[PDB]
């Protein structure tokens, strides 16, 4: 019998804070560990290998993890982590010698809040160009977004973009309604949204 | 990583035969066949050790796999079944453990044609309150009641895809949650310096690949088939 | 003086549906002193030599350990040298390994070794640089071209030049 | 001691 645990599926730290991720394998004899991640949209790929010796083992980046034979135990670790980092991480344990004794874990999903300097929370409404759409912008990575309670809205989550020239990350949210009377004032309604959130017109 | 697999999209109806392929050109000893789905990670379908050997894996009902080359290592599902809706990996390895990952096949079988929809597109111009107060202007593409929820969604600037500036939902909405057939729709945006924006001469386009009918699938309905097809919308930028 | 350590791992194939007779046989100064066979019946690593009784369970179980990997690994091997060379199930073959360090007088690494031999023929082999391989024929190619991918030689010589140094003038510490 | 062989033939 073979197998590995990663407790949390999901995992959130803010930009700039350190990272554990966890892994618990159980095999009957010594093993071979790693750790992999994948960004999104691609495949696997070894971010950590162990083989024997230094129970620490170093990867690209910061990363580490450490062996611990009396835990049955491979924790992966970083002391900073950043935007990037926001990534699927899976453990892995491997009998020696072979390829066909290997289990990877059921993963864990790091998201990275980016910290935003300048926060300057809003929300705008945009034309349709060819119908209208609202946009909640600019806030800090705390704010969260809730779903509408009305049927006839819909409301998407965060998502992170990243004007690459500029260095500068913004959070958004889109907001949009076939209804009649939807209102960019009300489109967040129920959502928890900053008491400075400017409301322009 | 080595390692091609394709097609990298595919649909295909309940019953259909299914072939993937994958090809690492590094001669690896190993390779494997996964599925990765929500709430299950990642799970091992078939793998092979060599040219001729098969070994099953942990959920190979449904599947079958060949290993005719030690580069070649084909994934065959018989009568497909909606539950192979999913996204697969073929990975090779050439160290215990050391696996080397393909870029994906993503796949749907769908069970009825008649649900088939390709999106609706729609950019929505920037704001220009957003204009002033940010000297920052944001774009935002709308694909609309699509069904399966297959599709990808790319930004092109002056007939170029850009990736900068960009970012898209991971996830689709389901337009009727409760509905098992649901339509689903998708946001994205793209953001820009107000200078560039209000350039009458820089051109903006959101487009969206959509993958449904084959040419080879009977259309019986009123309503245009739904193929595979490229849906986009346009605008330039304004001053 | 100079000394030595060497290690021999031979996997043969039986004949039909025949898992691989694997066996690893441990030098010190050319002299037995340690011995692995899967034939046994309980496969362990056992002394061959009373100086080296002075071992605790916890090396035997280790190095145990990787003889057991070791077996996997040969097993692996053999079935793809079959593809390499074009050659039928039922037959009966033999891949040799070869590894260990020769040190100096000075107590330096005077040379480190890393090589292959199927069927009693050369096949491939780290070179005196610790970092480059010398294939032997066609399918050596396919070999060296994957451990140059992989930077397979970096792993041998950090053995080579470190642990197995060090774990010969441990031996040598006994007599 | 002995040594783990990694990448296959």
């Amino acid at each position: 019998a073979q197998s590995v645990t990663q407790p949390d599926a999901r995992v959130t730290v803010s930009e700039g804070a350190s990272l554990q991720l966890r892994c618990k394998y159980s095999y009957s004899a010594t093993p071979y560990l790693f750790w992999y991640v994948q960004y999104p949209r691609q495949g696997l790929q070894m971010l950590l290998k162990y083989y024997s010796g230094d129970p620490v083992v170093q990867g690209v980046n910061g990363f580490e993890a450490e062996f611990s034979k009396s835990d049955s135990s491979f924790h992966l670790r970083k002391a900073s982590v950043h935007w990037s980092d926001s990534a699927v991480y899976f453990c892995a344990v491997s009998a020696k010698g072979t390829g066909s004794k290997l289990s990877f874990g059921k993963g864990a999903k790091l998201t990275v809040s980016p910290n935003i300097q300048n926060p300057d929370p809003a929300v705008y409404q945009l034309r349709d160009s060819k119908k209208s759409v609202c946009l909640f912008t600019d806030f800090d990575s705390q704010t969260n977004v809730s779903q509408s309670k009305d049927s006839d809205v819909y409301i998407t989550d965060k998502c992170v973009l990243d004007m690459r020239s500029m260095d500068f990350k913004s959070n958004s949210a889109v907001a949009w309604s076939n209804k009649s009377d939807f209102a960019c004032a009300n489109a967040f309604n129920n959502s928890i949204i900053p008491e400075d959130t400017f409301f322009p017109s | 990583a080595a390692v091609t697999q394709s097609p990298r999209n595919k649909v295909t109806v309940t019953g259909g035969n299914v072939t993937l392929s994958c090809r690492q050109t590094n001669s690896h000893n190993y390779m494997y066949w996964y599925r990765q789905d929500t709430g299950h990670g990642l799970r091992l379908i078939h793998y092979s050790y060599g040219a001729g050997n098969l070994q099953i894996g942990d959920v190979p009902d449904g599947y079958k796999a060949t290993r005719t080359t030690q580069e070649d290592f084909f994934l065959l599902l018989e009568l497909a079944s909606p539950s192979q809706t999913s996204l697969y990996f073929c990975a090779s390895s050439d160290a215990p453990g050391q696996l080397y990952f393909g870029e994906g096949s993503k796949l749907t079988v769908l069970e009825d044609l008649k649900n088939v929809f390709p999106p609706e597109v729609a950019v929505f111009e920037p704001s220009e309150a957003e204009i002033s107060h940010t000297q920052k202007a944001t774009l935002v593409c709308l694909a609309t009641g699509f069904y399966p929820d297959h599709v990808e969604l790319s930004w092109w600037v002056n007939g170029k895809e850009v990736h900068s500036g960009v970012c898209t939902d991971p996830q689709p909405l389901k337009e009727q949650p409760a509905l098992n057939d649901s339509r689903y729709a998708l946001s994205s945006r793209l953001r820009v310096s107000a200078t560039f924006w209000q350039n009458p001469r820089n051109h903006f386009r959101c487009q969206v690949q959509f993958y449904g009918l084959s040419e080879n699938d009977e259309w019986t309905q009123d309503r245009a088939k739904p193929v595979t097809q490229i849906v986009s919308a346009e605008a330039w930028g304004r001053a | 003086g100079p000394h030595s350590m060497r290690y021999y791992e031979t996997a043969t194939s039986r004949r039909g549906l025949g898992e691989p007779r694997y066996t690893s046989v441990g030098y010190v100064d050319d002299k037995e002193f340690v011995r692995f066979d899967s034939d046994a019946e309980n496969p362990r690593y056992e002394p061959q030599v009373p100086w080296m009784e002075q071992e605790g369970p916890e090396y035997w179980e280790r190095i145990t350990q990787v003889a057991k990997g070791q077996e996997q690994w040969f097993r692996v091997n053999l079935r793809t040298l079959l593809g390499y060379y074009n050659q039928s199930a039922g037959g009966t073959h033999t891949l040799q390994r070869m590894y260990g360090c020769d040190v100096g007088s000075d107590g330096r690494l005077l040379r480190g070794y890393e090589q292959f031999a199927y069927d009693g023929c050369d096949y491939i082999a780290l070179n005196e640089d610790l970092r480059t391989w010398t294939a032997a024929d066609m399918a050596a190619q396919i070999t060296r071209r994957k451990w140059e991918q992989a930077g397979a030689a970096e792993y041998y010589r950090a053995y080579l030049e470190g642990e197995c140094v060090e774990w010969l003038h441990r031996y040598l510490k006994n007599g | 001691s002995p040594l783990d062989s990694l990448w296959w033939i």
